[PDB]
């Protein structure tokens, strides 16, 4: 099993600075036939979760450019270039290419 | 049952040619251009094509050529704007240095004085440089030449570049592509179980040596043997090791530049006085690291003659100074190592550092052209280079019915077996998309 | 758009067969080139796949329920359902159907698109 | 994302896959096939790839395929040039033997369906004349 | 000679006009597309020039559109691209604001398009199959 | 083996047998189209040769013909331009005293097939769009 | 597959007329770009083309035998003969009724393909 | 006679200090004056 990790744990951020998460992979995700299969999701509180970004670098519709994302190999990251009040709520990283699937212990951020 | 004839675009089908590949690197000023090659991409896509075989094979690949030449060509490339050495051919007076000299160092560094031309023309000025004993002759206080004044003007190396060995990746063209060998135990020759696709080769060091590779792609599981023909004495020998040997190089020397200028807008980049003590430059290699690796050579080629016989190692037959001994350029100066030391000692079936010296030399003609020659300045300060070693150029001896003793020896005065080692899991191909088979399809009529 | 609902029962007694039955509407359930799963997630656990159904039918389970979970499809009604025998307390999680982008022969597509609204089974005796 | 569905590969890669399940990947090999000395070395490489893939192109012209990939013709097979099964190709074999072994009938092929399409468009022109 | 019919404008002179307007002028556009250092120089803009064609040429032959410069494609507009009215867009839009606007998914389109032609071709093939 | 049938001739082997006797041999002189200051040289003249072949499969394309080497067009001819028999040009004419002829008239001609096939295009849309 | 069959007399006296037929079966007679002649080999002699009909029903006669050789053909059974006038004793020989390849204005095409059985033929009295 | 087409209805975010055209201007300056002096003498020898 693919066990994601991430880190850090929590997050606290208010708005008008930057914001970043780490996630790790215990096995690689490069497919044999060159491809990553990592994404990104949100899941706000008692709300269902929804995709941000998706194939490690692209941008899913509707998701506004205040995200991004990159990486290769094993190690992938997601950097925030502007957080506003309402970016509240877990974020998970999972991937695609190794069955069962898993996904992270999702990092919390909050209000400072 | 009915056929018709089909025809089909974009079929996986693909047929061995030739083609002219360019460079790419990071492009992150020395002696390689790095300048005409492209941006390399962030990450190479790799493709593994699975339920496929490739009859790989050395020795006959384009690609080790085609690199030899644009090594060639980006190295002269590389000494046109430098200034030329012609009006230095003089008489030169020269005196044995025996300030504080050691008997392991005595007669090799001699202090010439000359006469030498000025910015202005319709003057001259007398200075005094030192010159080691390869890069001077006699005539016939004593008169002296250098060892070029009878065969062609050096070129003096521009001091802004260096001889820095960063990675270049070779990438197909459109319509091409490259096969590697995915193969862990794969041998020089024969047909290859795991081939997969990649659009650009790994970093390959263009790392110039003679006798032992080193800065180099180590084994992944266990020492290889490769040659065209092993019976056949005549081909070089190469093997690959699995874990690297640290080599401690040095030039103790405290030496210092001087600037020349010997004309308008050109100056010579002399050796100026010595400070300090004078030693012989000597690299410095683990006594055990050696015994097993040589162990682990003995007993992966103990396979291809039998287990009764018995090999043993010797120094070279002889030559010129450049196949005789392990050459190499460490930051700004160029090593001549005596490897006698190392290639001594027999083998049967069944305190801890090696030292050996290296001479210094400046008149240095790379490669086997001999019409055009290069000058190395002197580099000022102490120089100190460790380096990791990754193969051997063996050679074998001639045996009679002894079948025994089969007795070994270094050599490869070529570069391309170098590049041999770090280009063998690589080959071009050229791609066809037109393909033909039958179906039940009759076309419509109109 | 495409819109998923969940059905089933609020509280399931501990050893019987719970049945969860999510509909589907918007788009066809057989879809080309898509996938349909069935996760789950307990609080700070995370999320975890269960088992997951194929347009052309088939279906794979996750190693830890292969003898647990059961996965079944109806066409004719534009839904999917899934079958769980023997379940205990510990299986007490909000279940969601999600879909996701399944690699084509042309292109590779990743990612779960869309996901639905969650019902809370509650296990208790 | 994988799974048992259908697969991607890669560029080339269903070389080893069947002739069947490698004809369904014919858009990713058709879609990649576009110091003063070494800016002649770039030229003439990039040269020879349009060159390659015009040739290609006006060969297709030439038939009644200028557009697509898959497209049928008129002209028979002879069993003399494979006298094997329809399914046994398509199901047991790759493109890679496939090509070894008609290889030695490539040029008698291209020239029978060049003829037959100079002749069906004569046809129809004479045809198409009476309207 | 001008007046109040039609207008011949020129080569990019129909860039203000709406999308309306400005579709009956494709042909104007497409027909306008085709001392060592001086040469290199000369031969990298004729080159790169060719492949830009060739590219475009390379894009529509992948689709059913080979061949004409106004086609039509079985794909339908999802709303979630654009949410405008149809008589809006061609009526009181031109193209440099209408490209801008899809210039983020225009990607997504590409593939549709790709994928959806592979899937009629395969129809196609297997439904003259029968014949 | 030559005989009293059809004959085979070479390369602008029909340029002095008339019309329609050379119009059985399109298909041969279309096939045939396809030190650094040489390479320069010969660097130019490939992409002379591939500019000039593009540049008349771009002009065949902008009309009704996207690919073929016989093709009709919906307008009428002018006897303005020759106002000959039709069977005195076919059987007692050749292509470079034809051509002779029609060579002040060339680019009137080009421009009207250009005009059609706009319209035609732009018709076929229109038709096409009552779905 | 494309064979050929002759058919005729055996024995035919001298100075009057010869009169063979050759079968065609697998072919159409009428095919577009090909040719069929009529060779015979004899001792010492050698092979002679004695004359061939070409698809657009015209024949070609040599000058050694144009003055007595006639061929016809019969596109409705699919067959062709030839007729020989002045018999001579030095006529006896094997004849073979053979297909040619004509060049298309494509492509040029030579070679006999097939080849009759070779019926032998012997004017004696 | 060089052709020049107004173009109605539209407007263009023009910015100098960036564009290209300047800096490949300049370059070809650059070329062509040391073209030009390629067959003239060198001054070498005057240096007394
Ligand atoms: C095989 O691979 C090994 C790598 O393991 C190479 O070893 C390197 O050799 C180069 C010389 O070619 C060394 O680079 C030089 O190092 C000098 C001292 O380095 C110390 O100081 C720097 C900080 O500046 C530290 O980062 C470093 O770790 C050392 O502590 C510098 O003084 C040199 O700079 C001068 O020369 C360069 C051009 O060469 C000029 O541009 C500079 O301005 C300056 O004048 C230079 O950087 C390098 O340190 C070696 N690496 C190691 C780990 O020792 C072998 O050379 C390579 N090839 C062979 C044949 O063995
Ligand atoms: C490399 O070759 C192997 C065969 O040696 C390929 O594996 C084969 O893949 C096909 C895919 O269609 C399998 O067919 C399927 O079999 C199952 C079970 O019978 C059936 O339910 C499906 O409908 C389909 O018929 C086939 O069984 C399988 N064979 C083996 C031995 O695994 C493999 O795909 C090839 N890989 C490449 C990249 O070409
Ligand atoms: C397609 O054509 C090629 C070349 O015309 C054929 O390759 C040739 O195949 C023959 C075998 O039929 C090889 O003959 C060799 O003969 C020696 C001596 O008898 C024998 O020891 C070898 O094992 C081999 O059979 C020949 O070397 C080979 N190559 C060439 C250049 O002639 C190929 O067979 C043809 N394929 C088909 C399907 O017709
Ligand atoms: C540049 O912009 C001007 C201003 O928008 C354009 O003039 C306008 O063009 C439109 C479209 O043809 C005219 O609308 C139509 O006018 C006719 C009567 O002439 C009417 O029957 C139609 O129902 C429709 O309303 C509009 O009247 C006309 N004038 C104004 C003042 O808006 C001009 O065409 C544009 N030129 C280019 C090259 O983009
Ligand atoms: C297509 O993608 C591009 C780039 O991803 C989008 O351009 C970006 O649009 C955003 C607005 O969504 C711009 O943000 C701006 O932020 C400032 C400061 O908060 C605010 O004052 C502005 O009103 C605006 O919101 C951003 O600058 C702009 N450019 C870049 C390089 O990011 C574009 O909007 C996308 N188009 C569609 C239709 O999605
Ligand atoms: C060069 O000029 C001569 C003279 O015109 C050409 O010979 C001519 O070839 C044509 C065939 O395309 C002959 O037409 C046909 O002749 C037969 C005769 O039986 C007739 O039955 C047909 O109805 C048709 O008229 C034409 O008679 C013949 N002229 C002669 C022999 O005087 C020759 O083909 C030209 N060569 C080239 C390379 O242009
Ligand atoms: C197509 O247009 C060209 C011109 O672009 C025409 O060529 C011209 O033909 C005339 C004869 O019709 C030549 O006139 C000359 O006049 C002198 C004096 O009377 C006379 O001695 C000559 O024998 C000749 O007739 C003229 O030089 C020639 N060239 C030019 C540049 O005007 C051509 O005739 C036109 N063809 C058709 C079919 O309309
Ligand atoms: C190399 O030779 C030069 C020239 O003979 C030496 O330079 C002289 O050294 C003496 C002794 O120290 C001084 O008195 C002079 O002033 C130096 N210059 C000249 C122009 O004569 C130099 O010392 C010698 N170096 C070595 C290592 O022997
Ligand atoms: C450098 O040039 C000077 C001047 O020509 C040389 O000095 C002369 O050397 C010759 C031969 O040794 C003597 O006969 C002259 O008397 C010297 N003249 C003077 C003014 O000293 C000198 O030998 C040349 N070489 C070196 C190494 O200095
Ligand atoms: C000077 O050195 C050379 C070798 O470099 C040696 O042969 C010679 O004997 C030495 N002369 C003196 C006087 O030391
Ligand atoms: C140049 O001089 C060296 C030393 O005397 C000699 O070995 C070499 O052969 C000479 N070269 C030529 C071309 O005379
Ligand atoms: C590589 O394979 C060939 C053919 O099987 C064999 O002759 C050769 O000895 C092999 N190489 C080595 C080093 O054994
Ligand atoms: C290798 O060399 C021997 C002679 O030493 C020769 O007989 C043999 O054919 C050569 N090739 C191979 C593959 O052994
Ligand atoms: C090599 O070993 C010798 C042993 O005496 C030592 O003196 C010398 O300093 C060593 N050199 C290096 C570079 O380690
Ligand atoms: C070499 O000489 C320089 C002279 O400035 C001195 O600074 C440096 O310490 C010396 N290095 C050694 C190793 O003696
Ligand atoms: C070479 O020098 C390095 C200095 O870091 C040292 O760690 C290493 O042990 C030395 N190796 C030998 C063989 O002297
Ligand atoms: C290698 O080490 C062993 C220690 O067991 C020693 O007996 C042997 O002589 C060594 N080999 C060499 C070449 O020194
Ligand atoms: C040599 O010895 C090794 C190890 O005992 C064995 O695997 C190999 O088969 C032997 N080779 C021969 C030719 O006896
Ligand atoms: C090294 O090789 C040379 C070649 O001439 C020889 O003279 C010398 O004795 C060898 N060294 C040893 C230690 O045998
Ligand atoms: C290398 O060292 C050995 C040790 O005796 C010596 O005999 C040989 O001459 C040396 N090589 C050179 C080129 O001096
Ligand atoms: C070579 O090896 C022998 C082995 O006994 C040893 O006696 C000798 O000193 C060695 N010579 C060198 C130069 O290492
Ligand atoms: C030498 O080997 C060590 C250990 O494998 C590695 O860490 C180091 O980077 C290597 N150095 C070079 C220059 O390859
Ligand atoms: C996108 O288009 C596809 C194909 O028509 C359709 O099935 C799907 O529902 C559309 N999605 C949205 C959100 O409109
Ligand atoms: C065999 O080839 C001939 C061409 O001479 C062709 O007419 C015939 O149709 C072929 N046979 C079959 C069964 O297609
Ligand atoms: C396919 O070939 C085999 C011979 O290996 C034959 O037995 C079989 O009948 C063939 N299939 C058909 C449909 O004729
Ligand atoms: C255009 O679209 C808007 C919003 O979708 C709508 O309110 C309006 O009625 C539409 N206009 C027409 C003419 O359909
Ligand atoms: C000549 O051109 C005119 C253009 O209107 C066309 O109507 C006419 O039909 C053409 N010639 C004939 C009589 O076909
Ligand atoms: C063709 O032109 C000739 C020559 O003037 C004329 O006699 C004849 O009537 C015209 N028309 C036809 C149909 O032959």
């Amino acid at each position: 099993d693919a066990v994601l990790t991430q880190s850090p744990l929590s997050l606290p951020i208010t708005p008008g600075e930057p914001a970043s998460i780490s996630c790790r992979s215990s096995q690689s995700l490069l497919h044999t036939n060159g491809e990553t299969y990592l994404n990104w999701y949100q899941q706000k509180t008692g709300q269902r979760p929804r995709l941000l970004i998706s194939q490690v670098s692209k941008r899913e519709i509707g998701v506004p450019d205040r995200f991004s994302a990159s990486g290769a190999g094993s190690d992938f990251t997601l950097k925030i270039s502007r957080v506003e009040a309402e970016d509240v709520g877990l974020y998970f990283c999972g991937q695609g290419l190794h069955w069962p699937r898993t996904f992270g212990q999702g990092t919390r951020v909050d209000i400072k | 049952e009915n056929l018709w004839v089909t025809v089909y675009y974009g079929v996986p089908v693909w047929k061995d040619a030739e083609t002219t590949l360019f460079c790419a690197s990071d492009a992150k000023h020395n002696v390689w251009a790095t300048h005409a090659c492209v941006p390399t991409d962030p990450n190479p896509q790799e493709i593994h094509l699975e339920n496929v075989t490739e009859e790989f094979n050395m020795w006959k690949n384009n690609m080790v050529e085609q690199m030899h030449t644009d090594i060639i060509s980006l190295w002269d490339q590389s000494l046109k704007p430098c200034v030329k050495l012609t009006p230095l051919c003089v008489t030169l007076q020269c005196t044995n240095v025996t300030n504080n000299i050691t008997d392991d160092m005595r007669g090799e560094l001699k202090n010439c004085s000359f006469n030498m031309t000025t910015e202005l023309r319709d003057k001259k000025q007398k200075v005094y440089s030192l010159f080691y004993r390869l890069d001077v002759v006699q005539i016939n206080n004593k008169e002296y030449r250098l060892i070029n004044c009878n065969t062609s003007a050096c070129t003096q190396a521009c001091p802004k570049v260096s001889f820095e060995p960063i990675p270049i990746h070779y990438c197909a063209p459109a319509g091409f592509a490259i096969l590697k060998c995915k193969d862990k135990k794969f041998n020089g020759t024969g047909p290859c179980p795991s081939v997969s696709t990649v659009q650009c080769t790994h970093g390959i060091k263009p790392v110039v040596s003679t006798q032992l590779l080193l800065n180099g792609s180590l084994a992944e599981e266990e020492v290889m043997i490769r040659s065209e023909n092993i019976t056949n004495n005549a081909k070089n020998i190469l093997v690959q090791f699995n874990t690297p040997v640290q080599i401690n190089c040095t030039r103790p020397n405290n030496n210092t530049r001087k600037s020349i200028r010997i004309g308008p807008g050109q100056a010579f980049y002399a050796t100026g006085d010595i400070i300090g003590d004078i030693r012989q430059a000597h690299c410095n290699v683990s006594k055990a690291t050696w015994n097993e690796t040589l162990g682990k050579v003995v007993k992966q080629l103990r396979k291809h003659f039998g287990n009764n016989t018995i090999i043993r190692f010797a120094n070279s037959s002889g030559g010129d100074l450049e196949v005789t001994t392990h050459s190499f350029n460490c930051g700004g100066e160029f090593f001549y190592c005596n490897t006698s030391g190392l290639f001594n000692s027999t083998w049967i079936s069944n305190n801890d550092s090696i030292t050996l010296p290296c001479r210094i030399k400046q008149i240095i003609n790379m490669w086997q052209r001999i019409g055009q020659c290069m000058y190395a300045p002197p580099i000022q300060g102490v120089i100190r280079c460790v380096s990791n070693i990754t193969g051997l150029i063996l050679t074998r001896d001639g045996g009679s019915t002894n079948s025994t003793t089969e007795t070994f020896r270094p050599g490869g005065g070529d570069m391309r077996d170098n590049w041999r080692s770090e280009l063998y899991k690589y080959k071009v191909v050229k791609i066809e998309p037109l393909g033909v088979a039958p179906t039940r399809c009759k076309r419509r009529v109109v | 758009q495409v819109q998923l609902q969940e059905s089933g029962p609020g509280l399931v007694k501990p050893s019987e067969t719970l049945s969860l039955t999510c509909g589907v509407s918007g788009d066809s359930i057989t879809r080309n080139y898509y996938y349909w799963h069935w996760i789950r997630q307990s609080p700070g656990k995370g999320l975890e796949g269960l088992g997951y159904i194929a347009y052309t039918g088939g279906t794979d389970y996750s190693p830890s329920f292969k003898s647990r979970v059961t996965i079944s499809r109806d066409t004719s009604k534009n839904q999917f359902s899934l079958k769980l025998t023997s379940v205990t307390v510990a299986d007490t999680a909000v279940y969601f159907c999600a879909r996701e982008r399944g690699d084509s022969y042309i292109y590779s597509y990743d990612g779960v698109d869309f996901w639905g609204q969650g019902l809370l089974v509650t296990v208790s005796s | 994302a994988v799974g048992i569905g259908a697969v991607f590969l890669g560029f080339l890669g269903a070389a080893g896959s069947t002739m069947g399940a490698a004809s369904m990947t014919l858009t990713v090999q058709a879609r990649n096939l576009l110091l003063t000395v070494w800016g002649i070395k770039q030229l003439q490489a990039r040269v020879l790839a349009v060159e390659r893939y015009l040739r290609d192109q006006q060969l297709l012209g030439i038939w009644g395929c200028s557009g697509k990939l898959i497209c049928c013709t008129n002209v028979p097979w002879n069993s003399s040039w494979s006298n094997r099964n329809l399914s046994e190709i398509w199901d047991n074999m790759t493109w890679l033997q496939w090509d070894k072994e008609i290889s030695n009938y490539t040029q008698i092929i291209y020239g029978l369906l060049e003829e037959s399409q100079n002749q069906q468009e004569k046809n129809e022109q004479d045809l198409l004349a009476l309207d």
